RNA sequence: GUAGAAACUGCGAACGGCUCAUUAAAACAGUUAUAGUCUACUUGACAUUUAUAAGGAUAACUACGGAAAAGCUGUAGCUAAUACUUGCAUUAUCCUUUUGGAUAAGUAUUUGUUAGAAGGAAUUAUAACAAAGAAGUAACACGUAAAGUGUGUAUCAAUCGAGUUUCUGACCUAUCAGCUUUUGAUGUUAGGGUAUUGGCCUAACAUGGCUAUGACGGGUAACGGGGAAUUAGAGUUCGAUUCCGGAGAGGGAGCCUGAGAAAUAGCUACCACAUCUAAGGAAGGCAGCAGGCGCGUAAAUUACCCAAUUCUAAAGAAGAGAGGUAGUGACAAGAAAUA
């Protein structure tokens, strides 16, 4: 399962302790490669001792197969990941679990419980 | 009907529900703030005196002080009016209220005792309740303790252990912020002298 | 009611901000402050659209929370803060220093500058007014008030302010040999030596400017920022060097590669 | 210490979203003025006539209640606050001349008499003298370099804006030719009012002002513009609707708070509708998002989410039918099978 990870537009962002770039996934005549493989490859190419400090998103496989464009973000550490990543992206990466999805019924309940109409 | 007699000195009150109009007839035609001898309400009430403070008419509309009628009237309510809870800042509303004069219409009535009677009432003048929480200001604490400016009072807390915090203390943080704002005044004055002075030489 | 509007539609935003039509309905309304909303950019688009450090408004907020970015060497944490016509930005974590300038197409660009360079600020005085006690204050394009300015300073002069102390170092006048940068016109961003000052009584005074290549362009006097004397500009200029090239022959340099 | 239900206090709710009824020199557009004004948040300057820290009084809360009902609230008792209210150094100038003595003390704003960096022009900035004089100059909270921030505050300036304002520009109609002027019409003078100028209003006075270059009327199935269709060129027709400006929240009128509202998911009243009621009384405003009736030739889901855009907040963390995502969708538009 070999491919080419063409990293483009790479820049270092100490402000978020990240590294921005975009990916090209050269995998001609073969199906789109799962994200675990490219995580492993990126760790190999950048000498990373783990795999859970990076986030890949925005993967599009283009027309006619054999190519894919996406965006990646390294992080200095998992603490930086948790500090600078949103809940949905953390759940994507599986770092945490999805919070309860009760949603917009809290907006109903919030004003149903008009203040001092409920003693509690 | 459900007369609510309060006792402020004992900080405790009691409610009596009576249906004879002749009993409360002396209460009738008395404005808010009238003193009245509660002799016909009950035998054990003989010798007590009650000050009329409020009430609710048959439909629950409160009695307001300034209105000098025996019935309900509607009037605008401002921010400082006693019978209104404003919805928003400056929001004035017209409401129906009952006049201060009392008649045969009071679904409730609120009095307080002003001069003691000749009998005891269980739970009225037999026990008492304090402030239920102590003063929080250091001036009030110093009034209570008369300890003046000798020592701290955070070792003089009232607990349920767990202690409240005292406002207007003499904390060294307060003293330090005071002296720092003084030093700010001084340094600003000094630098203003110097930067007003240096202007002059380049003025030539 | 009809109080102050607090939203800015994307298509109503200034053009030099370069906000794409399809990328949302609103634009970041810059907070009131040192510069006009029209002739400034907010920090959101300084750190999201130009430096590409952030990918979103929330990321810009995350940057600003840590007291990393400074505007005129003091910490700014407001996302919608006006940066200004020319001023220094310091990103401490990444050690780098910017000055907001105009490219010859009239768009605000962060010019990389050195740490020693990042202590000088060219402020265009706009009003000179004497207050109580005959103390003279100069109100500059930045919006600062500098008291006890040198009497020689005139209304359209420029001063070199020291960022850390807010003191003038030297002033520059508006002779016909003084080089200037244009601020808001068709010729926004050009740098030239001032051909002349055509003053007309009661209306906008026009000034004519010679480029480096002896091309003359006129502008309203309010759209001019003295940048140096006849020797050299007092600031490093962006890569174009304030020379606007004809569209016909910019294509030649684009094609040659 | 970590937090913290409730509540008081602060800020916002005047933005946004919707609609186009009104409106014909009005609104709007370009172009000016504000030397005729107001301006919260934000930014820069920076201040004057118990003190090792001052006062009562209230919410929340506790007990007793009233009413069929409501975002109703009575009485009694406590308690704080950056709520409300009192209130504690000093500087400058003259000289023998680093140094010694001497002299003086109101920010805006208002009145009178004066001198006078800039603007195009000053009764400008400012300065002096004589009277008044607001409001303030921290009795407030948390912690960064191997002193800081927050909150609050007088004035000036900047900024986000607003209100007025100059010049020019609009469809049809004369089977609308004279209009306006007691009832302000045009102007002068004085004042009141305003944030400011102004017949804006009042008193006196004069008889003015507009008009065939179309006044005054009437019509518009008329919000204006950016723009749209059709264009060889001229033109003609359209623009309720992405953006800007205006106006409105069933129709009128009035008003509180506030920097900002004549606000309407603010209040007060009438008119028209209309809900609950125990019949005493309460509560209402979808031309916000869905959705329903009606109307009609004529127009979608009582969906999901704050992930993006951006706003409000005590400002990462909460909210947002703003907004985005999908649903319905032969309105339009593009590519393109049925070999």
């Amino acid at each position: 399962d070999q491919f080419t990870i063409r990293v483009k537009k790479y820049m270092s962002n100490p402000l978020l302790r990240r590294k921005q770039f975009a990916l090209e996934i050269l995998h001609p005549n073969k199906g789109s490669v799962a994200k675990k493989e490219v995580k492993e490859r990126l760790a190999k190419m950048y000498k990373l001792n783990n795999v859970n400090t990076i986030v890949l998103f925005g993967f599009k496989t283009l027309f006619g197969g054999g190519r894919t464009k996406g965006f990646g973000l390294i992080y200095k550490n998992v603490d930086a990941v948790k500090k600078f990543e949103k809940k949905y992206r953390l759940v994507r990466e599986g770092l945490i679990d999805k919070e309860t999805k009760a949603g917009r019924r809290a907006s109903k309940e919030l004003k149903n419980r008009r203040k001092k109409v409920r003693g509690t | 009907m459900k007369l609510n007699i309060s006792n402020p000195l004992n900080n405790v009150q009691k409610s009596i529900e009576i249906d004879d109009e002749k009993k409360l007839l002396p209460f009738m035609e008395k404005r808010i703030g009238n003193a009245v001898p509660g002799d016909s309400i009950g035998e054990e009430f003989t010798g007590y005196v009650f000050r009329i403070t409020g009430g609710n008419d048959k439909q629950g509309f409160p009695m307001i002080q300034g209105v000098l009628t025996n019935n309900r009237v509607r009037l605008l309510f401002k921010k400082g009016m006693k019978c209104y809870r404003p919805r928003k800042k400056g929001e004035r509303k017209r409401k129906s209220v009952r006049g201060c004069i009392v008649g045969q219409d009071l679904s409730a009535l609120n009095l307080t005792l002003v001069k003691k009677g000749v009998n005891e009432i269980p739970g009225l003048t037999d026990k008492a309740v304090g402030k239920k929480l102590g003063p929080k200001r250091a001036s009030k604490i110093r009034k209570l303790f008369n300890l003046d400016k000798s020592d701290d009072v955070r070792k003089y807390v009232i607990g349920r252990f767990i202690k409240p915090k005292i406002q207007r203390l003499v904390t060294e943080k307060r003293l330090l912020r005071k002296r720092n704002l003084l030093q700010a005044k001084e340094k600003r004055r000094l630098e203003k002298k110097q930067q007003l002075k240096e202007y002059k030489q380049l003025l030539n | 009611g009809k109080g102050i509007k607090k939203h800015l539609k994307r298509v109503n935003a200034p053009s030099h901000w370069m906000l794409n039509k399809m990328g949302g309905q609103y634009a970041p309304k810059t907070s009131s402050g040192p510069h006009k909303l029209l002739e400034s950019i907010p920090l959101v688009i300084l750190l999201r659209n130009r430096l590409k450090y952030a990918l979103t408004f929330d990321e810009v907020k995350m940057i600003l929370i840590q007291k990393i970015v400074k505007v005129d060497n003091k910490v700014r944490t407001d996302c919608t803060f006006p940066v200004g016509l020319m001023d220094v930005i310091h990103i401490t974590k990444s050690n780098e220093y910017f000055r907001l300038l105009y490219d010859i197409k009239g768009r605000f660009v962060p010019h990389r500058i050195t740490n020693e360079e990042s202590k000088y600020k060219l402020c265009k005085v706009k009003k000179i007014l004497l207050r109580k006690g005959r103390l003279s204050i100069a109100v500059t394009h930045d919006g600062r008030s500098i008291p006890y300015i040198h009497p020689d300073v005139k209304v359209n002069d420029t001063v070199r302010l020291d960022l850390e102390t807010g003191k003038v170092l030297e002033h520059l006048k508006f002779q016909v040999g003084s080089l200037v940068m244009v601020t808001a016109g068709h010729s926004v961003g050009r740098v030239g030596v001032i051909s002349s000052i055509d003053k007309n009584m009661g209306t906008y005074d026009i000034i004519h400017v010679k480029d480096s290549r002896n091309k003359v362009f006129a502008t309203r006097l309010s759209n001019v920022f003295v940048i140096g004397d006849n020797t050299k500009p007092y600031i490093s200029l962006p890569r174009e060097k304030g020379i606007k090239l004809d569209i016909i022959e910019e294509r030649r340099n684009r094609l040659k590669a």
